[PDB]
């Protein structure tokens, strides 16, 4: 015959990649833009209880 | 049909003992927004990987309405992954034989011989209700939930 | 040394955050992983610039030509080898070297896209729904880029295809079928004639219409070409072309060759019959797969409008 | 309580936000008119239109976006079955935020070791509420624009 | 359990963690702006969820 | 007799709440080797020091295998050392007294109320089952397991 | 009309000897799209230079079927070049002058005299199968496989 | 061994914990132990007076 290392023979190696393949994260719409401390912003930060 | 039910999904949260002999306990509940059929695979919730299901309470309520009821409730464990959606995956009777909860709404705690001695496992396996008779005339959006204590480092 | 490659994939959390005072140091995440294996093989071929009698009733030298033509062979055989992968299955495409009986390449199977990443043209639902009408469209490839946005919002369970540096920056890239691309600027109700119109009444000469193939639609860079996947057996009641077009996106598909710095045409030669057939025969080692993390492949989506043979007069 | 325009984009300007399934109803229809509007654009300026090259431009005096987070219903409808969504209209303060922690949002990074060193843990979390503005019992500063966006790919498993 | 991968799981938990949260904080405000948390998956929140606070 | 399980020899391990309060679980078993006999005490386990009974379940297999099976194990806590091998060591009857389980398989838990009232002491008691009366007929390899929930700062 | 096999057209290699007398095989096969009919021929494989058939195995999946079958299998040595779409191309009955396989599944061997009296020629030839006569009812998709041995250097 | 100390209930209990990382098997080429043989001789204690 002949020699055939086969698949999936425990012999055979597998060589595991070190890199990540990353689900990445959806881009945020209300960025520091919208948000503000001014009454000129969509969405408004009241710091009136931040130190308090 | 095999019901994903929150707890075996990533969406609710099934809580690690931490240190050893640490009783834990989590509410496995599913709000049944269908009626039960002959036969059903409902993946009440995940019994955390590498820990031993010390005391299990049974929380049902009325499944059946019509007369001389017959649904009985078999509660045990599901092996295969954590939440992978197949039929091929089939529970067994380890924490309840074989329930008569099914015919009036009541609590009937673990009282199988067996139901103490289930083994450890390095993965996360699941806890699932198969109906093992027939739903007779009733159901409607019920729940079923069960009450594990699952203990880690077990020996 | 080893003949598979195994890469992972690291999917985002999904669990509900405590609110209020509740202790959470119990509810912890469990981080879930994906992978996917390539398996590499060798693929070789062999030219015979024949006889010694052959070759000198020939004025060329044959095994010049037999060389270039390995070399050319083995350029188409790895273009239509992505194409095949990246499509998933084999037509009837004719002018692909593989056989049309045609299963893998390494014990990596063909994969047949999920509901999720293929599109229909026109309105469908499966394969043994489409007519005449459901030729691409500027509308399907919009589709095209609304589920290439919208994946997760109707499957919680995928990944978001994100773009590829073509051109300028960050582009879809939309490979056609050279009948598709027929079907959009050889038709009023595909769409595309009457924005391209309008292009050109903003440039003169310069428009796609007259100089060129297809432009952008949507931030889609479309091209056509020939090794795109081709059935005959869609259709209500089978013997209906189609195609594939490729919605590309990142990570698609996966290529391990199997020898240092990158694939290595290394030619063997060897004689026969006390030195006549001098044959030359070459081969890579290498193994392609398409992305499928989980049962959702992770960077194409195959539209799968389709497409007629526009000149009927070609030979079936 | 009349809006006022916001300035985030360009100069007093209202944003409206778009699920792009409304956003595929818009750039895939004639009788959503943008289509004509933008195909007479494109003649005055072509393969710099946002037919070839991107999203929406404004339609009157209003930026539109797209969004993949936007709200979209499945029980409106005669039959309860209409698929639907909810774009929005913002300007000025639409909603506020109480951050309540220190000076912007400060995340509270915290590792705990949970045995002898095995299960390290990483919990973080923000102690901060949101709330849209609403005087008397009216919005102040959005109009939920509240259409019928069908999945353009019947396909998906929904 | 991190042993048997070269990953290392802290790196990857911290950066989870931090996506984790920044999804939230957007998704929480277009639940608030428009009002409803409709029948949208993607969103960490449940389908029948009402505030938070 | 004095058939000591694993854990009263120390061999295995017996767990301790680290704050006051946390209900710990270990099962305490043993594969008990010959036959269960009058008088015999099997010394299952050992609650720590600062321990009080919580909830006992004790779960057995079929001790007995005749015709009118008329065994009755009887569980409660000991006297002397945990390790100490004297047949000069009696049990009592405070967690269990005629269980009258092991006729059949069985899952019984406490019923007398004098298995919650159980008073702590700074060393280590050890609980041990002694079968009061006779064992019928028969059983070799069967299996008594008993299991304790305790809590350590109990007032 | 002349229907190829894959091995006509050139998509796949026919092999050939590298000694002289070395008995060399390849399973001539094609797949049949839509139903035979009386007049096809059905070029199957390219018979290489300078060799000469000396055993031919003709294997065929019951073309015909239904009942009383008239169907016959003739296959050749067409004079034609290796894959011309020429439809003036002829198939002799050489190998097998009537096989009568098809109207039964079954394996049929070459057994007139002429199989092995075939002349060498220095081009390639492309071995038909012609049907001689038309068949009752017919099949679509059933195959038609020859297994042709040829020597590459006889004298 | 990586040594660990914890203490629990407020500095009562101060503890020590430590532990290799390690396995071990018995060379099973086949079906053969490729190294061991197990004599199954008959050990008796000599003394009576010995415990069990």
């Amino acid at each position: 015959s002949s020699t055939v290392i086969a698949f999936g023979d425990p012999k055979a190696q597998k060589k595991w990649s070190s890199e990540l393949a990353v689900d990445i994260r959806k881009k945020s719409y209300f960025e520091s833009r919208f948000i503000g401390t001014s009454e000129n912003a969509v969405i408004q930060r009241k710091t009136e209880v931040e130190s308090d | 049909a095999l019901i994903q039910s929150d707890f075996a999904q990533g969406i609710r949260m099934t809580p690690v003992p931490d240190c050893a002999g640490d009783v834990t306990a989590c509410r496995f509940d599913i709000t049944l927004k269908n009626a039960p059929a002959a036969g059903d695979i409902i993946e009440l919730g995940v019994l955390p990987g590498n820990a031993v299901p010390v005391e299990a309470i049974l929380d049902v309520d009325d499944l059946d309405t019509g007369g001389a009821p017959t649904i009985t409730l078999d509660v045990g464990i599901m092996s295969g992954p954590v939440g992978k959606n197949d039929p091929a995956r089939t529970c067994g009777n380890e924490l309840f034989a074989a329930s008569t909860v099914g015919q009036a709404g009541g609590v009937v705690r673990a009282t199988a011989s067996s139901a103490f001695r289930i083994q450890k496992a390095e993965d996360h396996r699941s806890v699932g209700v198969k109906v093992a008779a027939g739903p007779a005339t009733g159901a409607a959006g019920k729940t079923i939930a069960l009450i594990l204590f699952y203990v880690q480092g077990t020996s | 040394a080893g003949d598979r490659v195994s890469f992972d994939l690291s999917v985002r959390l999904r669990g509900q955050p405590t609110f209020g005072d509740d202790r959470v140091e119990g509810k912890e995440e469990n981080l879930k992983f994906y992978t996917d294996e390539v398996i590499i093989d060798q693929v070789r071929h062999s030219v015979s610039a024949g006889g010694r009698m052959s070759r000198k009733r020939t004025a060329h030298d044959l095994r010049k030509t037999g060389r270039d033509r390995l070399g050319d062979y083995f350029y188409q055989l790895t273009d239509e080898l992505f194409f095949m992968y990246l499509s998933g299955a084999r037509g009837i495409n004719k002018d692909f070297i593989l056989p049309t009986s045609f299963t893998g390449y390494a014990k990596n199977p063909f994969n047949t896209p999920d509901a999720a990443h293929l599109l229909y043209g026109g309105v469908a639902t499966s394969k043994a729904s489409l007519a005449n009408t459901d030729t691409m469209s500027r509308v399907v490839i919009e589709r095209a880029n609304v589920q290439a946005t919208m994946m997760q919002a109707q499957d919680p369970e995928t990944a978001n295809m994100v773009p590829v540096s073509v051109e300028g920056e960050d582009r879809y890239v939309c490979v056609m079928s050279p009948f598709q691309e027929h079907s959009l600027r050889t038709s009023d109700a595909a769409g595309w004639l009457e924005i391209q119109k309008a292009a050109a009444a903003a440039e003169g000469r310069n428009n796609p219409i007259f100089k060129g193939g297809l432009g952008m639609i949507g931030n889609t860079v479309l091209h056509s070409h020939r090794n795109v996947v081709r059935f005959s057996d869609y259709g209500a009641g089978s013997d209906q072309p189609a195609a594939r077009a490729l919605f590309m996106g990142r990570q698609a598909a996966v290529v391990a060759y199997g020898t240092k710095g990158g694939l290595r045409y290394d030619w063997q030669e060897e004689t026969k019959d006390y030195g006549n057939e001098p044959t030359v025969a070459s081969g890579f080692i290498a193994g392609i797969k398409k992305t499928r993390f989980n049962d959702r492949d992770f960077g194409v989506i195959s539209i799968d409008t389709y497409a007629k043979d526009p000149n009927p007069n070609n030979p079936a």
